[PDB]
Parts: C-alpha cells; sequence; structure tokens
C-alpha cells in the first residue's frame, strides 16, 4: 500500500542518513512495515551489520513481534526458496520461560530467579568441592544449541515446547543467544534496568538498530526506575536483617574465618574489579547503572570488614528510622540530607561502593541466604547508592502525616530523564522511534533534549469508514462538567449520567467499551446504580475491571469478552485509561465497535510527586500549569483511540465527551461537535452505512 | 425443486416503531406477498414458515406446496403481539428437522427475516453451523440495520465460503427488493455431483361433477386432477399425487424451466448518428428521440436499441417488457 511504502522509504532515509527519527505511523497499520523496513535495510548493506532491538511497552505486543516475525520468515522463505541464517529470539518473563516452578513450586510469582540461583549454585557446587544440578544442564552451552536457533526459529512458546521436548532449559539458551545477536524482543523495563540493562548491555555489545515502539510512556518508565516507598515495615525487615547479619557474623566468626579472611585479601589487592571479574555464574545485587555511574577503584570500607559495615549499616538504618519520625510536612535535599548525615556520624560519601562490595560478598560467604533479609538490604543499599551519588534533579521527600497511624514513608524521587536515556545516543545510532499514540510530537524535541527529525502521519483515506463524532450536549451539558473533578459533586447528577449510559448503550448494543478517568466514578454508579435493564436485555453481563487488577480476573474478562461477542451477546467494558492493560490487538467485530469515554483523562493531583516534577519542568521547560492536564491526558485518550481504529476494512465510533477535547489534537483530525441524543440517530445510520459502503468500494 | 424455510423474527424488538406502522405486520404483509411472487414463479417448490417468539421456535405452517396454508398461517401472526426473544439455533433445528426428509437432489434453502440485533439461543450455534454446513444447507439472513457477526459467519459458512448473502436492509423498499431476489433461484457453481429424479405424472381433468369424488378427502369437487398411476381423482395441483408418490405436472414445469433458461440479452444502446438507421422499434413503433438534454447537440442524437442476434431496432420500454417476460426480441423468429 502507498500510504505504508511512504513510511517505508523514511525508515529507510532515516536509517540511512539521520541517528534518530519521530515517526508518528497511524494507529492498526504501521506494526508490519518497520519489520520488514529493518530486514530489508539489513540485507541491501550486508546480510549481518545492525540486529533488531524491538522493544516494546508490554507482553502482547513482544508476541505479536514474534508471531508477525515469523510471518516475515515464512514470506521471505516462500518467494525464494532458499533458506538463510534466521533470527528471532524471544526475551520474555522469567517466570514464563522456565519450566522447573510448573513441575514442584507451582508458583508464578517473581522469586524464581531465586530459585534459578539455587540450582546454578547447586551446579557450580557440584562442580567445586563436591541440591541437583536442576533438570538438566551442562549441555545448554554447546555448538548444538547455539545453532538450533538460526536452522529454526524457536522462540517464546516454541522455545517452551522445543525445551520441553529436547529436555533444555530456555533461560541458559536465552542468556547464551544474547550474545549471538538475534532479533531480541524485549521491554523497556529491561534496556533501563538497575539490574538487567548491564548485562544486557554487555552481551548484545552495541552497534545495532534500536526500535522504540509506541515510544509514548518513555517518562513513565524513566520515573518507574526510581522512586521506592519506604513504608515503616521496611525498617523492622531491615532491623530483623541486621540481626541475621549479626548471626551471621557469629557463625562465620566461631569456626569458618579462613574464607572471610582470604575474600577480605582479595577486596584489598584487587576491590571490587577482582571480585566481580573472578566471579562467574553468581547472583548480583542492585547497582545505579554502572555505565551511568562511571565510579572505579571501589575501596571495601576504607580497608575494612564486615563487622565494621554491619555496624556502620546498623547506624545508618538507625539513623533512617530517626529522619522517618517527623512531624509531618518536610521535604528534603539529597545534599542537605548527606550533609545531615555526615552531622550525625562520618561516613563520606562512599557507601555506594561500600555496598556494591559488601553485598557481594556476603554473597560469597553466604550458603544459606534469607529471602526477606537480603531484600531489605538490597533496599537501604539502593538508598545508599542514591542517597551517595545522582543527585541533580533527585528529590527525597516525606509522605506527610494523615490518619497518626499509617505513616512513617519516605520516598525518593528521581532526577531527570535525559540523564538515563543518554546512554543509547553514544552506544547506537539510527534509532528508529515508531508510535501511534502521539499528538502532537513536539514534546519529544521539547521534554527530553535530543537532535532529531520531525515525520507526521501522511495517511489519511476513506473518512466515511472511520466515524469520529464527539458528544458535547448531554441532553442538559451538566454532567460534562460535574464528571471534571477530582471528587465527583452531586450524586445525583452523576446517576443522571449513568441513565445517559443506559439509553446510550441500550441504543448501540454491539460490543460497548467504556473508559473511565478513575475507578471513583465506577464505585459510585455500580453500588446503586436504580437501574439494570442494559444487563437484562442487551448485555446479559457486564464487564468490570477490579480497582485491584489480577492477571487471572482480566484474562478472564477478555476471553469472556471473546466468547461473549462470538456468541452474538456482547458485554459491556468498565475499564480505568489509567489502569492495567492498555490493550491493542483488535482487527476484528469481537472488540468493541463502539467505545464510549467518560468525559477527559485526569491524572491524580494534590500530590507531593506531582508538585516535585511539576516545579522541576518548570525549571526545565517553563511548561508550567499546561502541558501536565493535556499531554498525559491526550496520552491517555490517545490509548482509547487507538483500540477504534483496527484497519481501513473495518469502521469503528469513538464518543468523547467535554469541550476541552478541542484544546487538544487527536489521530485524523475529522471530528464533528453535536449532541448525544442526536448522535444516537447518527450511529444509527453509520451501523448501516458502515455496512453498505464495504461491498461498493470493494 | 426448491424447499425455503421461512424464518421470521416475532420478539419484542419487533414491537419498535422503525417501519410504518411497525416492523411485524410490514414484514408479514411482504412475506405474504412474498409467498405469492415465490409460488407464481415457483409452482412445485416447498415453502414453510417458522416463527421465533418467546424465546422458541414455532412452526406454523408445515411444508406443503398450496400457497394458501402459509397465507392463513401469515394472517394469524398478525392478530398477536411478537413477544419474548429470537431464536436462531432452535428456528435453525426445526428448519433441519423439515428439510431432512427432502431429497438431495431437492435444495435446501433457509430465509431468515432478523429484525433484531440480538438472539437467544441455547446452546452453542457453531455446531448448528457445523451441522448446516455438513448437510448442505443455504442459509441468507436478511438483517435489520446493524451487523451481526454471526448472521456474517452463517451466510458465509452455508455459501462455499463465499460472503454476499447476509443482506442489509434499510427501509421498507430494500426488504422488498430482498424479498424479490428469494424468488429467483441461485445457480451457484456447486461442488460437481450426480443429479436426476425419475417418475412424474400428467394428470387428466376430470370435469365430472354429478356423483363427486375426492380420494384425498373425500369430499365435493366440482372436477379433479386424474393420477395415471394409481388411478386416483384427488385435488388439483401440480404437485406429488399423495396415493402414489408422483407429480402430477404439466405446462407449470416447462413455464419455469424456460424461466431458468431466459438468457436475457439486453440490447447495446448505439446512437443515431451512428448506426445511420431511421428511428423504429420492431416490437411496437418508435419515432421518439430518447436523448434530447441539450439543442441540436443531443435532440439529433437519440439512442436506438439493437438486438445483434438479427440486427434489429428497439426502445427501451420493449427492452424492460421483453426481459420482465415473454421470449426475448421477436425478430429472432425470423431468419
Ligand atoms: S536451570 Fe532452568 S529450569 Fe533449572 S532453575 Fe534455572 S531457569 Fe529454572
Ligand atoms: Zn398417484
Ligand atoms: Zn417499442
Ligand atoms: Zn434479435
Amino acid at each position: 500500500y502507498p500510504e505504508q511504502y511512504n513510511y517505508m522509504c523514511d525508515i529507510k532515509k532515516t536509517l540511512d542518513v539521520g541517528g534518530n527519527s519521530i515517526l508518528e505511523m497511524p494507529s492498526g497499520t504501521g506494526k508490519t512495515v518497520s519489520l520488514l523496513s529493518l530486514t530489508i535495510a539489513y540485507q541491501m548493506h550486508y546480510p549481518e551489520h545492525r540486529k533488531i532491538i524491538y522493544c516494546s511497552r508490554t507482553m502482547s505486543e513482544i508476541e505479536k513481534a514474534l508471531v508477525e516475525l515469523e510471518n516475515l520468515m515464512d514470506y521471505r522463505t516462500k518467494e525464494l526458496g532458499y533458506q538463510e541464517d534466521f533470527r528471532g529470539l524471544g526475551l520474555t518473563s522469567r517466570k514464563n520461560l522456565c519450566l522447573h516452578p510448573e513441575v514442584s513450586k507451582e508458583r508464578k510469582g517473581t522469586v524464581v530467579d531465586e530459585k534459578c540461583r539455587r540450582m546454578t549454585n547447586g551446579q557450580a557446587k557440584r562442580k567445586l568441592e563436591e541440591v541437583e544440578l536442576c533438570e538438566y544442564h551442562e549441555n545448554l552451552y554447546n555448538i548444538e544449541v547455539e545453532d538450533y536457533l538460526p536452522k529454526g526459529v524457536f522462540s517464546f512458546e516454541k522455545l517452551l515446547k522445543y525445551c520441553e521436548e529436547k529436555t533444555l532449559c530456555p533461560y541458559f539458551i536465552v542468556r547464551r543467544m544474547i550474545s549471538l545477536c538475534n532479533i531480541i524482543i524485549y521491554s523497556y523495563h529491561y534496556l533501563l534496568d538497575p539490574k538487567i540493562a548491564e548485562r544486557v548491555s554487555n552481551e548484545v555489545s552495541k552497534d545495532s538498530i534500536v526500535i522504540f515502539d509506541e515510544a509514548h510512556n518513555i517518562d513513565n518508565v524513566c520515573i518507574e526506575s526510581l522512586s521506592l516507598d519506604l513504608t515503616t515495615d521496611a525498617l523492622r525487615r531491615a532491623t530483623r536483617g541486621a540481626n541475621a547479619l549479626d548471626e551471621r557474623i557469629s557463625e562465620v566468626r566461631k569456626v569458618d574465618s579462613q574464607k572471610l579472611q582470604d575474600e577480605y585479601e582479595k577486596l584489598v589487592q584487587g576491590l571490587x574489579x577482582x571480585x566481580x571479574x573472578x566471579x562467574x555464574x553468581x547472583x548480583x545485587x542492585x547497582x545505579x547503572x554502572x555505565x551511568x555511574x562511571x565510579x572505579x577503584x571501589x575501596x571495601x570500607x576504607x580497608x575494612x570488614r564486615a563487622e565494621h559495615f554491619v555496624s556502620f549499616l546498623k547506624r545508618l538504618i538507625e539513623y533512617l528510622k530517626t529522619r522517618m519520625k517527623v512531624l509531618h510536612v518536610i521535604s528534603e535535599t539529597p545534599k542537605s540530607f548527606l550533609q545531615h548525615l555526615k552531622q550525625l556520624t562520618f561516613i563520606e560519601r562512599k557507601p555506594l561502593r561500600f555496598c556494591s562490595e559488601r553485598l557481594s560478598l556476603l554473597v560469597r560467604t553466604l550458603e544459606v541466604t534469607e529471602v526477606e533479609d537480603f531484600t531489605a538490604l538490597k533496599d537501604i543499599a539502593t538508598f545508599a547508592t542514591l542517597i551517595s551519588t545522582y543527585e541533580e534533579g533527585f528529590l527525597l521527600i516525606i509522605e506527610p502525616y494523615e490518619i497518626a497511624v499509617p505513616n512513617p514513608i519516605m520516598r525518593f524521587t528521581c532526577l531527570d530523564a535525559s540523564i538515563a536515556i543518554k546512554p543509547v545516543f553514544e552506544r547506537f545510532s539510527s534509532v528508529i522511534i515508531t508510535s501511534g499514540t502521539i499528538s502532537p510530537l513536539d514534546m519529544y524535541p521539547r521534554m527530553l533534549n535530543f537532535k532529531t527529525v520531525l515525520q507526521k502521519s501522511y495517511a489519511m483515506t476513506l473518512a466515511k469508514k472511520s466515524f469520529l463524532p464527539m458528544i458535547i450536549t448531554k441532553g442538559s451539558d451538566q454532567v460534562a462538567i460535574s464528571s471534571r473533578f477530582e471528587i465527583r459533586n452531586d450524586p445525583s447528577i452523576v446517576r443522571n449520567y449513568g441513565s445517559m449510559l443506559v439509553e446510550f448503550a441500550k441504543i448501540t448494543p454491539d460490543g460497548m467499551v467504556v473508559f473511565f478517568p478513575s475507578y471513583l466514578y465506577m464505585e459510585s454508579i455500580v453500588s446503586m446504580w436504580q437501574t439494570m435493564g442494559i444487563l437484562d436485555e442487551v448485555w446479559k453481563h457486564k464487564l468490570i475491571l477490579v480497582e485491584t487488577p489480577d492477571a487471572q480476573e482480566t484474562s478472564l474478562a477478555l476471553e469472556t469478552y471473546r466468547k461473549a461477542c462470538s456468541n452474538g451477546r456482547g458485554a459491556i467494558l468498565l475499564s480505568v485509561a489509567r489502569g492495567k492493560v492498555s490493550e491493542g490487538i483488535d482487527f476484528d467485530h469481537q472488540y468493541g465497535r463502539t467505545v464510549l469515554m467518560i468525559g477527559i483523562p485526569f491524572q491524580y493531583t494534590e500530590s507531593r510527586i506531582l508538585k516535585a516534577r511539576l516545579e522541576f519542568m518548570r525549571e526545565n521547560y517553563r511548561i508550567r500549569e499546561n502541558d501536565f492536564l493535556s499531554f498525559d491526558a491526550m496520552r491517555h485518550a490517545a490509548q482509547c483511540l487507538g483500540r477504534v481504529l483496527r484497519g481501513k476494512d473495518d469502521y469503528g465510533v469513538m464518543v468523547l465527551a467535554d469541550r476541552r477535547f478541542s484544546r487538544k489534537r487527536s489521530q485524523l483530525p475529522k471530528w464533528i461537535a453535536q449532541g448525544l441524543s442526536d448522535a444516537d440517530l447518527n450511529l444509527s445510520t453509520d451501523m448501516a452505512i458502515s455496512n453498505t459502503k464495504q461491498f461498493l468500494r470493494t | 425443486i426448491r424447499s425455503l424455510i421461512l424464518t421470521l423474527d416475532c420478539s419484542e424488538a419487533m414491537l419498535e416503531k422503525d417501519l410504518r406502522p411497525n416492523r411485524h405486520a410490514m414484514i408479514i404483509q411482504y412475506a405474504i406477498d412474498f409467498v405469492h411472487e415465490f409460488f407464481d414463479q415457483n409452482p412445485i417448490s416447498q415453502m414453510g414458515i417458522i416463527i421465533m417468539r418467546n424465546g422458541l421456535a414455532q412452526l406454523v405452517s408445515q411444508v406443503s406446496g398450496n400457497p394458501q396454508d402459509h397465507i392463513d398461517a401469515l394472517k394469524s401472526i398478525r392478530k398477536q403481539e411478537p413477544k419474548g426473544n429470537p431464536s436462531l439455533q432452535n428456528a435453525l433445528e426445526m428448519a433441519r428437522g423439515l428439510l431432512l426428509p427432502v431429497p438431495a437432489h431437492c435444495t435446501r434453502e433457509v430465509l431468515i427475516v432478523f429484525g433484531s440485533l440480538s438472539t437467544t439461543d441455547p446452546g452453542d450455534i457453531h455446531q448448528t453451523i457445523d451441522s448446516l454446513v455438513s448437510e448442505k444447507i443455504r442459509v441468507k439472513v436478511l438483517g435489520l440495520s446493524a451487523q451481526v457477526a454471526i448472521c456474517k459467519e452463517l451466510c458465509k459458512a452455508t455459501n462455499y465460503g463465499d460472503e454476499s448473502f447476509y443482506k442489509i436492509l434499510l427501509d421498507e423498499t430494500h426488504l422488498k427488493e430482498l424479498f424479490n431476489e428469494a424468488v429467483t433461484p441461485x445457480x451457484x457453481x456447486x461442488x460437481x455431483x450426480x443429479x436426476x429424479x425419475x417418475x412424474x405424472x400428467x394428470p387428466t381433468r376430470i370435469f365430472e361433477d354429478t356423483p363427486t369424488f375426492c380420494s384425498c378427502h373425500s369430499k365435493l369437487v366440482y372436477g379433479g386432477y386424474f393420477c395415471p398411476n394409481c388411478h386416483s381423482k384427488v385435488c388439483s395441483l401440480p404437485t406429488v399425487c399423495p396415493c402414489c408418490d408422483l407429480m402430477l405436472i404439466l405446462x407449470x414445469x416447462x413455464x419455469x424451466x424456460x424461466x431458468x433458461x431466459x438468457x436475457x440479452k439486453t440490447f447495446a444502446e448505439v446512437p443515431t448518428t451512428e448506426k445511420f438507421r431511421s428511428e423504429d422499434c420492431f416490437s411496437c413503433q418508435s419515432r421518439f428521440p430518447x436523448x434530447x438534454x441539450x439543442x441540436x447537440x443531443x435532440x439529433x442524437x437519440x439512442s436506438r436499441y439493437r438486438c445483434e442476434d438479427c440486427k434489429q431496432e428497439f426502445c427501451v420500454d420493449c427492452d424492460v417488457f421483453i426481459h420482465e417476460i415473454l421470449h426475448n426480441c421477436p425478430g429472432c423468429e425470423s431468419k
């Protein structure tokens, strides 16, 4: 198609010249473009030069990229008849890419890597001075396994079944195949991870093309890289962890103190560099991204052992308990907090080097490690590494006392996001940035400063198949104003709005998905609604996303949606744009043909974080009180707009309330503003015009 | 030859005010007219009317070739209010129960007038779709306004995987057009199998009524058909003799056969400035200029219709008339 062909030419010229490009792709028709453009762009140079580094935000997009990559393999193998070196490595979740926890553990928690470290330590201990090896090991590093992938694609599911048949473990296959430089499909939380980005950065060996897919929550991921809430219980886990460290000190000092002195000599002689250069296949700890930290010559507590580290650690956690037991409102400057700490007790600005080393020493002296104590020690260790370094833009904040019991909390505020993304513009080039929910695309040259080119979407045809109306008059124009407050006002008006949702849902009974700015309105209309005929006549049942989302509940709600729409029933999907699961799988009538939006998206205000980042961005780009109520809400609404668009062969309609939507842009800017009662008949005609123009335009 | 099962939606959704005065009355009336036209262009065909009311499928007109039974059965529906909800699965299962005794050499058609946007079925309708496709049953759905995915999968699955039979109606005229489309047969590409039937009687007409006679009802008559096999004098219809099971056809089978054999050759439009012949029609007589929108640019041009199988001239009204009825072109009878 010519429209996507233009984006192919843009990707070509930006990959051949520019080092980074902001490309705006139309929603639903821009996923399969870059996947083939990158491969052909690799074949025109020479077959193995740059590799695809596709980055998504969810796992569903990773699976879609895997099956579409398989469509690329079949596409290139069915048109030429020649077999080439296949690519495609599926890097997914650790719990989903492991087989043993499904045989004995029967758990899908985040502690599967700890059990994997127990098995790996079992292998190392059966190869040194002596649990079993695991299920199958010692044959995952051979050439045959290194060639099972280039000869045949085994990614994720095919790798899970292939490992279940060939009696292998997929974790070491993927880990050993990161250096093979295949098409890696991982998420943003792995490229910028203060524990994963280092090893991945050391295995990919750079020199590739990075593809930022749906790059609209990049600031959200850079924010989520820090901010850890200290909620008084971590102080108890740190106290019990310090007691466990004292017991371990009594154990290593009781009988076996030679290994601690030998490793201590390894620290005095070769320091952290030798300690990390000698150990292989050993569990590591957290770090504030060593490539971004750039701090060498880590001295081990001014050349000291473990008793001094646990003494200064007890003093440090006691100082933390002292700083967390205060009045109520108090803000901290990370420099003033470090100076106050120095006034309480001298410890200098080197507890970072004192944590990254002592944690590894304790690991080298521990054989039975408790998970909660070690986890709390890793939390306090991260807090130390981030009060010792990284201060520009960092802002320690104490949560106020609001009952005062449920209160002693201390959160650290992260720094400028440009710093975190920075290394990719030295490691790499021609980083393609594609997103279908960006409008306007000027807040990415502004916020996050980087020199790039701007390419907007140039595809807009068959406007009769993309019904895009907006509702302004709700029959009284009183719910659009009351539906914009943080706390709802006049419950009777909200009940009238819900009645309007009952009338609208009754008018168009063909799959409805409703998005809310928060769960307060949902919990207010679901308690006592004075009506339920929509569930009793057209919808049979209603689908509600819990304010505390669950994986199995959401999965049963989505499968219930597909089966309900495949039985000719339909169901209303009351979800939150700010909640979990942003979806993205459409291209069928099983999804909501009509989508309802309750006003415009809103972010929770009256929070210390929004004021800290508010004044920070105010000092940075001077975009105060203007972009945090239109850019974020524009992205959250665009997440709902992207679900309506699903190819030109399909149709749909999305109703946006509130006049304030005119102040923001939108994908395909062709919108007509009228009432809701008129939109009922208008949609009643569109449900037939969309069915008439299909065979006429074909 | 054909066996159509008319399944009308008769639920609460039909009580709405779309058609005038409501959807139910217009669907019933247009269904009566569809019975008239269907039994006019298909004499030896079979019909069976089922309604979807109260969440159940109710057979209101048994499979028969007499139109009066269907007429009365349709008159009884308009005297009650359509209540309940439609059930596509029960209607398709009962339609299966009515189409199974039909021989394989006769087509099995199910015409569903679906006005509601939702159905109430007990079991999984996809299994019923598999059963319909397995036993070869063509299903055509005339839906109201918005589309239903189940109707798409049903009409597409029951027609060799081709989708062009789930017709959307937007007005009374459109519904009339679809009704008319169900009169005409559908010579599809098929799957290439064997076909033939044997034993078709031709009757002798008995005018005697002094003592009267009846072998199918034992009542008084004014004359009746004669079976050339069991030699019974029954009520007159060109359908099957109910005394030994064989047809009683006459010139009606020839009529519908020739109607299914009509090529309907559209005559080519040639301007008078290109044909160089005087304004003439061979079925009547036309000295009328067809084109005259402008001055001399259109008046002196006109339009003469041409049958190329005889090189003859005709006017438009006669092309339309010979396309409606009669064999095409009188000039093709003179050599
Ligand atoms: S070797 Fe594989 S199966 Fe065994 S614990 Fe490690 S990841 Fe799990
Ligand atoms: Zn007989
Ligand atoms: Zn004429
Ligand atoms: Zn002729």
